[PDB]
């Protein structure tokens, strides 16, 4: 995944 | 070694709360996000949400807002998920997983079973399934343990403190008419060795804090 | 959010044959750069999910080259050019481009193999359980294929109904067989009311039914 912090 | 160590099985009454923990080991806790995933037979895998430990930022799928709340403790490198005002649909197995930004879910936690029920816990009785002439086949012997009358699920079963894994069949538990679960764990071993080897089944029922060892003999 | 539709729900495959699993997304799952965070995960029962494929087509470390992924537009496919015994489990596509992240519904892979007859064992109740006033007799069927098997309990030649429970293991990951445990439970009073305890086993790999029995009191 990209990640929720991007 | 990288490790994500999750807390053990829970029995929680309806409308109550429970906090699940996931402790990171062997890497810097703040360098990865922590994600939580719900698993049920009826809905498979569901993404719950995630937290950035370094900043405390969180995100959730809409249906888990107000049901799950994620926190992280940098001082102990442990992520937490609190589940609130539980119903029977919250019975599931919950996993944690780490994520480096732009990477993937490469390491997963052991998983935590949660059973929402108003019934009281009960530890199992453990009975030997003794090998005999009626459990030999082809120079081989079967033996095992009957783990009976416990609530809720699950029990973990190991043999000889984990030294014995080959040839083990631990069956899915059945639900008896009493409302208590029953399970069998069996192993196939050489017949010639029965007088020289020792076979002990280790039964652990976390919700009742029960641990029983049974030595199985002919 | 993004709906991931997986097909088929269950995929029975012969050993050595080819398997293909399709995943479709309701909307584009291209991230703003032109990279697509489409992932595939496998879960065997009792175990954590395991990463297989990331970014549509890249193999995670240690994944065999017979597993491959591909996709264009909103259609994605996981392919196994030669199914082996350890590939059994539930496969999930996963969308990691747009929050909230989403899984597909899962595809259960089930392996087909040659017929294998059960090994049958019987265990009398332990003295420990008999002191509690109940007697459980256990009939075990080890490593058979296919899954369909018949256990009939006979007490002094009278066929039993209504006093037994059974459960079947998940498919074995190395020899693709199943095992079954059946438990006959009576009151200690009824148990000491009869002499011969037998389970009769019918299965495609046996030319005729197999009976395992014992006389109470040897």
């Amino acid at each position: 995944a990209v990640g929720i912090g991007a | 070694q990288v490790q994500l160590q999750q807390s053990g099985a829970e029995l929680v009454r309806p409308g109550a709360s429970v906090t699940l923990s996931c402790k990171a080991s062997g890497y810097t806790f703040t360098d990865y996000e922590m994600h939580w995933v719900k698993q049920t037979p009826v809905h498979g895998l569901e993404w719950i949400g995630a937290i950035v430990p370094e900043t405390g930022f969180t995100a959730y799928t809409q249906k888990f807002k107000g049901k799950a709340m994620l926190t992280a403790d940098k001082s102990s490198s442990t992520a937490y998920m609190e589940l609130r005002s539980l119903t029977s649909e919250d019975s599931a197995v919950y996993f944690c997983s780490r994520l480096r930004l732009y990477w993937y879910f490469d390491v997963w936690g052991t998983g935590t079973t949660v059973t929402v029920s108003s019934a009281s816990t009960k530890g199992p009785s453990v009975f030997p399934l003794a090998p005999s002439s009626k459990s030999t086949s082809g120079g081989t012997a079967a033996l095992g343990c009957l783990v009976k009358d416990y609530f809720p699920e699950p029990v973990t079963v190991s043999w000889n403190s984990g030294a014995l894994t080959s040839g083990v069949h631990t069956f899915p538990a059945v639900l008896q008419s009493s409302g208590l679960y029953s399970l069998s764990s069996v192993v196939t071993v050489p017949s010639s060795s029965l007088g020289t080897q020792t076979y002990i089944c280790n039964v652990n029922h976390k919700p009742s804090n029960t641990k029983v060892d049974k030595k199985v003999e002919p | 959010g993004v709906l991931m539709t997986q097909t088929p729900l269950s995929l029975p495959v012969r050993l050595g044959d080819q398997a293909s699993i399709s995943c479709r997304s309701s909307q584009s799952i291209v991230y703003s750069n032109g990279n697509t965070y489409l992932e595939w995960y496998l879960q065997r029962p009792g175990q954590s999910p395991k990463l297989l494929i990331y970014k549509v087509s890249n193999r995670f470390s240690g994944v065999p080259d017979r597993v491959s992924g591909s996709g264009s537009g909103t259609d994605f496919t996981l392919k196994i050019s030669r199914v082996e015994a350890e590939d059994l489990g539930v496969y999930y596509c996963f969308q990691g481009s747009h929050v909230p992240y989403t899984f597909g519904g899962g595809t259960k892979l089930e392996i087909k193999r040659t017929v294998a007859a059960p090994s049958v064992f019987i265990f009398p109740p332990s003295d420990e359980q008999l002191k509690s006033g109940t007697a459980s007799v256990v009939c075990l069927l080890n490593n058979f294929y296919p899954r369909e098997a018949k256990v009939q309990w006979k007490v002094d030649n009278a066929l039993q109904s209504g006093n037994s429970q059974e459960s079947v293991t998940e498919q074995d990951s190395k020899d693709s067989t199943y095992s079954l445990s059946s438990t006959l439970t009576l009151s200690k009073a009824d148990y000491e009311k009869h002499k011969v305890y037998a389970c009769e086993v019918t299965h495609q790999g046996l030319s005729s039914p197999v009976t395992k029995s014992f006389n109470r009191g040897e």
